[PDB]
């Protein structure tokens, strides 16, 4: 149970960067599930690329390709 | 005992292999 | 030239006493072409990342597992594996 | 008191005890019906969305197609292609489920109806049935019949061009009167593509109480008439000097 | 001396829209990531830049979702964000 | 005999092999690849036609129409995910009314 | 002696009947010749003396009707989330903002 | 002004297909501008493909290619 390691002040700081002034008490269980669906899609694609590349190690280019497949296009990691 | 208007089907004919 | 007679051959095996219109035949033609272009483009992308010069049943299988959903991709991999097993034996 | 018998008898006009001077009528008849309508091109079927069980009645049994149906809320009766089949309760104009009515004398304004037993709200009573006219015949027959010195005019406008006559042939809904305190009313139900006019109740009418409906007031000539009920705010006369239709 | 509720909230909005650092800690996110990954292939091993890219993409996704959540909450004539605003944003977004 | 008779399929193999060399995908297509892709296309075609035939029998018809294709695709969990950004001509929408609008 | 009209429908019944009637059918909802004149008028701004086919305008009409139906399907959810029934232009602008347009 | 040829009951009929019960009085003037912007974008890309192909008639495959460029795949006119 490591999705409880995404604490309440961290979600509150992400909401303060998002512009939110006042926060209810039920946002956190929704945000953890949304984060654990987005992770469970990107790591699924990254482990598929790794399992095709005949590799023991998930690199960063697999993650960049997994994000490019979904339309995210992250810059800064090659 | 009851049927719909055939014009519904007439507007989109079946594919002809020839 | 199209896939129309092959769509008729597939349709007469799962539903014998039925027909199909030409508009639905064109929609099935567009569907077959779109899925062909998607799988071929993803298999072309997979062969460049590993610096290989080809495309292979492993490449097509990896392009199927990335593109199709969970229950559909398993049956697609099983049908393709059975068809490529029957080709050599 | 109603006593519907096919032999013509010795009562002149008042129709209170002997109903066989005129003729009765079933579902209405047409004169110049042509095949230009929305009948079987887009109102081919309007099927409700119901997933019933239909195997458990009289014990944990909900009645089929109640006030949660898509067709009863939109004032449409179902067809024979219903998923309930012969257990649907929308088809009330086709199975002829009626209410217990009786025609005796109440007041010197004329004949009418009084309720036999208790009858709850939103309950069907009777269908308005008659003879369907057209464009040309209405404005000729009204001036042909105004010179015959009749009191009761049985005219109801279905649409902007359709007016139904319930004079030559009429069912038991021709006797119902007017009052400024209505407990029944009229609704426009669409059955088999065709529009039909019914009578529903609005409250809990006691056994032995009046059942009338409100007129949408109308004059056609120079003279005026007045009502004799006087519930609490009976105008009696028309709405002034109007001339609309 | 105490601040009236909202002044510290606007102060945090101003300082975290000014800063550029990461908001989620690294070891809980890494333990979350290593636990999710094993359900796709056996014996997974990680570089540092893969998790460093996952954290950037995850926080960018969450900020881009809370912006539309705030827009839905303002459209509903409120200030407090609710889970139904997140559900409306993910329904209109196409997810 | 043809290779579609060897593999036991119904879609052709030589046309797929010709479209793989011809469409500039790699300096080389492999082999088992047109047979594998023809099996995948035949399975997907048979699934679409099976659901379309069921949707056509559900409305007392004997000819599959684009409305039947629309209902077959949109009434499935995974085909709607595969074809979410696709507009079918003469297809229409799914009948649904929100529960805060009904009386 | 006057001819009485029966009743009048409550507001909403005919509207829901039209919702069912136009969600059941599959047809073109916009007139074809004003759409063709509009497409030719806005296509005169890019190249003078062009020429069109019929399927090239039919595909435009299909895409435009599908786009507008999807926009109203999201905008109705916006208006229901705003605890209303009437549909406002602020709902259209919110849908186009959240969608990414 | 052929933008007024897209009449009020046509927009009302599109809203009845979209599931809208009650309509205000500015939705028509909003919808005309939205449709105008969308059609200007698609016609611009279609005329670009047509001018590249050295033709003078605008075929339907140019419209299908422009709709694919926007990201809206259309089955039927191929």
């Amino acid at each position: 149970d490591n999705i409880q390691g995404i604490t309440k002040p961290a979600i509150r700081r992400l909401a303060r960067r998002g512009g939110v002034k006042r926060i209810s008490g039920l946002i956190y269980e929704e945000t953890r599930g949304v984060l654990k669906v987005f992770l469970e899609n990107v790591i699924r694609d990254a482990v598929t690329y790794t399992e095709h590349a005949k590799r023991k190690t998930v690199t960063a280019m697999d993650v960049v390709y997994a994000l490019k497949r979904q339309g995210r296009t992250l810059y800064g990691f090659g | 005992a009851e049927e719909g208007d055939s014009e519904s089907e007439i507007e989109d004919e079946t594919f002809n292999p020839s | 030239e199209s896939y129309s007679v092959y769509v008729y051959k597939v349709l007469k095996q799962v539903h014998p006493d039925t027909g199909i219109s030409s508009k639905a035949m064109g929609i099935m033609n567009s569907f077959v072409n779109d899925i062909f272009e998607r799988i071929a483009g993803e298999a072309s992308r997979l062969a460049h990342y590993n610096k290989r010069s080809t495309i292979t049943s492993r490449e097509i299988q990896t392009a199927v597992r990335l593109l199709l959903p969970g229950e559909l991709a398993k049956h697609a991999v099983s049908e393709g594996t059975k068809a490529v097993t029957k080709y050599t034996s | 008191d109603d006593f519907r018998d096919p032999q013509r008898w010795k009562e002149c006009a008042k129709q209170g005890k002997m109903p066989c001077y005129f003729d009765l009528i079933e579902e209405n008849v047409y004169l110049t019906e042509r095949k230009k309508n929305k009948s079987h091109r887009d109102i081919k079927r309007m099927q409700c969305e119901c997933t019933p069980l239909s195997k458990d009645e009289r014990a944990q049994g909900e009645i089929a197609c109640g006030e949660d149906c898509l067709n009863r809320l939109l004032m449409i009766e179902c067809s024979s292609r219903c998923p309930n089949g012969d257990y649907c309760s929308n088809r009330r104009f086709q199975r002829k489920q009626h209410a217990d009515v009786e025609v005796i004398l109440t007041e010197k304004k004329g004949w009418g109806l009084r309720a036999a037993k208790d009858l709850p709200s939103n309950t069907f009573v009777l269908e308005y049935c008659g003879e369907v006219l057209d464009h040309k015949e209405f404005k000729a027959r009204v001036k042909e019949y105004a010179r015959n010195k009749n009191i009761h005019y049985y005219f109801m406008a279905l649409k902007n061009d359709e007016i139904i006559d319930a004079t030559q042939k009429g069912n038991c809904s021709r006797f119902m009167n007017h009052s400024c305190e209505p407990n029944c009313e009229t609704q426009k139900w669409t059955v088999n593509g065709q529009l039909r006019v019914g009578f529903f109740t609005t409250k809990l009418v006691p056994s032995g109480s009046e059942l009338t409906f409100d007129y949408q007031f109308q004059r056609y000539g120079k003279e005026a008439q007045k009502c004799f009920c006087g519930s609490a705010n009976c105008r009696g006369y028309l709405g002034g000097e109007n001339r609309v239709s | 001396h105490r601040y009236r509720p909202g002044t510290v909230a606007l102060r945090e909005i101003r300082r975290y829209q000014k800063s550029t650092e990461l908001l989620i800690r690294k070891l809980p996110f890494q333990r979350l990531v290593r636990e999710i990954a094993q359900d796709f292939k056996t014996d997974l091993r990680f570089q540092s830049s893969a998790v460093m890219a996952l954290q950037e993409a995850s926080e960018a996704y969450l900020v881009g979702l809370f912006e539309d959540t705030n827009l839905a909450a303002i459209h509903a004539k409120r200030v407090t964000i609710m889970p139904k605003d997140i559900q409306l944003a993910r329904r209109i977004r196409g997810e | 005999k043809t290779r579609s008779s060897r593999a036991g399929l119904q879609f052709p193999v030589g046309r797929v092999h010709r479209l793989l060399r011809k469409g500039n995908y790699s300096e080389r297509v492999g082999a088992g690849a047109p047979v594998y892709l023809a099996a995948v296309l035949e399975y997907l075609t048979a699934e679409i036609l099976e659901l379309a035939g069921n949707a056509a029998r559900d409305n007392k018809k004997t000819r599959i129409i684009p409305r039947h294709l629309q209902l077959a695709i949109r009434n499935d969990e995974e085909l709607n995910k595969l074809l979410g950004r696709v507009t079918i001509a003469q297809g229409g929408v799914l009948p649904n009314i929100q529960a805060v609008l009904l009386p």
